[PDB]
Formats: C-alpha cells, structure tokens, sequence
C-alpha cells in the first residue's frame, strides 16, 4: 500500500537477495575448503562417480 | 493466508529431506573407499607366485574389510529413516501445500544391495580373478546410486528456495 | 607411467583454479556487506509515519 | 536456517576437511621418520608378517 | 649370495619411494595452511547479524 | 561499470597474465628438469622424430 505499517516487500526482497549471497559464499569457502569443484556428490553426480571409479 | 502458514509447514520436511540424503552419502564415501581398498586385495591376492601364507594373511584382509563395509552400510540413519540401507523402497517428502509429494527412490548401498553378498571370499588363487570383476562391477554401481542420490538432493535444495 | 598419467587425468577432472574464487571471494564479501547495508536502509521504511500524526 | 546464532555447517565440514589433512600429514611423516612404507602392522599386516618372516 | 638377495628382496617388499613423500609433504603442509585460512574465513560467518540490529 | 560490486576485468586480466607465466615457468623448469629443447613428442614432433630415427 505504500504506506502499510504491518508489511513491507522491500524487506522481504532484500532478505532474499541476501541469502542469496550467502548461500554463494558458502560454496566458494567449500571449493577453498576442499581444494576441487566436486568434492561431494552434490556438486556433480557424474564426474564425481567417474573419478571414483578412475 | 492459510496457504502461507502451511508452506511454512512445507520447509521443513523439505530440509529434514536434505539431512538424511547427506548422511547417506558420507556413508556413501566411505563404502566406496573401502570398495577401493577391497579391490586392491584381492587383485594382489590373484598371483599365482604368491606364497602359502600370504593368500591367508590378504584373504583376512578381504574379510575385515567386507565385514566394515556392512557396519558402515547398516549404520547410516538419521532419525531413523535411511535411504542406504534398504530398508524401504522410496521416501516422499512434502513439496505443496496441498499434499503433492517430492519422490526419492531408495538406492540400497548395503552388501545386498550391490551384489557383493556377505560371507563371500576367495578360497583359492583362481576366485580372486573372478572377485576382481565382482569388485568392478560392484564399484560402479554403487558411485551410479551415489550420483543419483547426490542429484535428489540438488533437487530438494532447488525446490525449497522456490517455496520461499 | 600409466598410474601418474590416470593420476594427473582425475586431478585434470576435479580440480578447482583457486585465482577465480579468491576473485569471486572478494566479490561476494564486498557484495554481502553491501547488501547488508541495504536491507538495514529499507528497514527504516514506515518510521516516518509517526511524524504524520 | 543461513542466519542461525547457535550452528554453522560450514564451519564443521572445514573442521573435518582440516582433520583429513592433518592425519594424511601424519601418515607421510611417519612414511619420512621410519623410511620405509609397511612400518608397523597396522600399514599392512601381510606384506608386514611376510617380510618379517623373510 | 643367497642371503643378499633375501636382504635385497625383503627390502623390494616394503621400503618406501622418498621423492614421492617429498613431494607429497609440500603439497600437504600448503594445503593445511590452505585449510586453516579456509576455517578461519568460515567461522567469521554469522558475526554480521550484528550490524542488523 | 567501475564500481560494480558484482565483477571486475582488472581481477580477470591478472589471472591470465599470471597463468601465462606459470605455463612458462613450468617449460623451463621441464628444460631444466631433461636438459634438451624437445624431450617429448609434443615440443617438437618433426625434430624428435628424426632424433629418434638418427
């Protein structure tokens, strides 16, 4: 409404943006972390099996 | 507004998807390891210019490790409920706030599950050239239900910021 | 020559080129307290409606 | 939650990334002081009893 | 002779490759440097809630 | 856009720059390591064919 005083979507926005970022700077410390792209089976399914394998 | 409330309903289960699928495949890492480990055996134990007491010494060997891969298999629960054991056959999530389910098919990683069969060894230098494809094939399979397992998660984690 | 060959081609699979995420790493912090400034600036929206009454 | 006070996942799976590391750094300086792979009988025990025996 | 080569064979058996260790160890100790730098930047994680309130 | 917070060239441009000199490093230190210009089929293949031949 512009000026509703029990919500606002400006917030809402910003908090998703923000976790956004978070949940990027989570995956880079796990690459410096572990030092590869795909460390677990999430990162990628196929090529982790097949460096397993190899 | 209802609908809002029961999405936040939905969350959780979503995540309490995601913990088990992790457990899983930390359990997951270390079969495949020992997988390794077990292929290594018993193709050092194929020779045929192998002494008469280092067949029983890697045969031991064989059998501890066999015997750890099924503790680390039966051992991998989270609240109960696993996806690696082969205790049942699929785990559906919540995924709408009307009751449409996410599906997560069970990919058993036990000695069961990818063929190898519990109290099976080599007695003699000519079943270990047999147990070494026996390993392969077992090792490919069981990193096949790992990456499948890895992707269900992906999955989860992609849904459940959609939700939001 | 064959087992540091299959070595090197597994490391050519699934290594990582650490110079981009020192980049990225830097991006993202500079980024996240950015948006942290930013989401406190739209918080102090509608504090201006008490001055109305 | 991505913005809890009381836990982080982060934190714990760099904590058993660094532990992996730190016990592969004692296996190569055990492998450095002793000069030899199969010290003990916990490296490999029939490659150990074989060269005993030997 | 014989008992050379049961010396010479025993040690075939179980001595190790030192230039691999070497080698090994680098790579190691800079990863563990690597590791702690990793840790340290992940546990100030959480320290910004702070600035929101 | 010089002050964008997302990305910048400059970070980029020092990569190369320096993975150029890493490359060259390592075909010295291979030059080094064989003492010869063509050790392998990939520096040379036309002069090394024929030293082999020779």
């Amino acid at each position: 409404a512009l000026n509703s005083i029990n919500t606002n979507a400006g917030a809402m926005i910003a908090l998703q943006n923000l976790n956004g970022t978070n949940s990027e700077l989570t995956t880079v410390q796990q690459r410096i972390n572990t030092g590869k792209k795909i460390a677990s089976a999430k990162d990628n399914g196929a090529i982790w099996a097949t460096a397993k394998n190899q | 507004s209802a609908t809002a409330a029961s999405m936040n309903a939905v969350k959780d289960s979503l995540q309490r998807g995601q913990s088990t699928i992790d457990v899983a495949l930390a359990a997951g890492d270390t079969i495949t390891d020992l997988l390794g480990k077990m292929k290594e055996k018993a193709l050092a134990a194929s020779d045929t210019s192998l002494n008469t007491a280092s067949f029983n010494a890697l045969k031991s060997d064989f059998d501890s490790l066999r015997d750890q891969i099924e503790k680390a298999a039966t051992n991998a629960k989270f609240n109960g409920v696993s996806i690696a054991d082969g205790s049942t056959t699929k785990l559906t999530f919540l995924a709408n706030s009307d009751g449409s389910g996410f599906t997560v098919n069970a990919k058993t990683i036990s000695l069961a599950g990818i063929g190898l069969t519990t109290t099976s060894t080599f007695t003699t230098a000519a079943a270990a050239k047999t147990m070494i494809g026996t390993i392969d094939t077992a090792l490919q399979t069981a990193t096949n239900k790992l990456a499948s397992l890895g992707t269900s998660s992906v999955g989860l984690d992609t849904h459940l910021t959609f939700v939001g | 020559k064959l087992q540091d060959s299959l070595d090197a081609g597994v490391g050519n699979l699934v290594d990582a080129d650490l110079a981009k995420e020192s980049a990225k790493l830097q991006s993202l912090q500079t980024k996240q307290q950015l948006g942290v400034q930013a989401l406190s600036i739209a918080n102090q929206s509608s504090s201006s409606i008490l001055s109305l009454f």
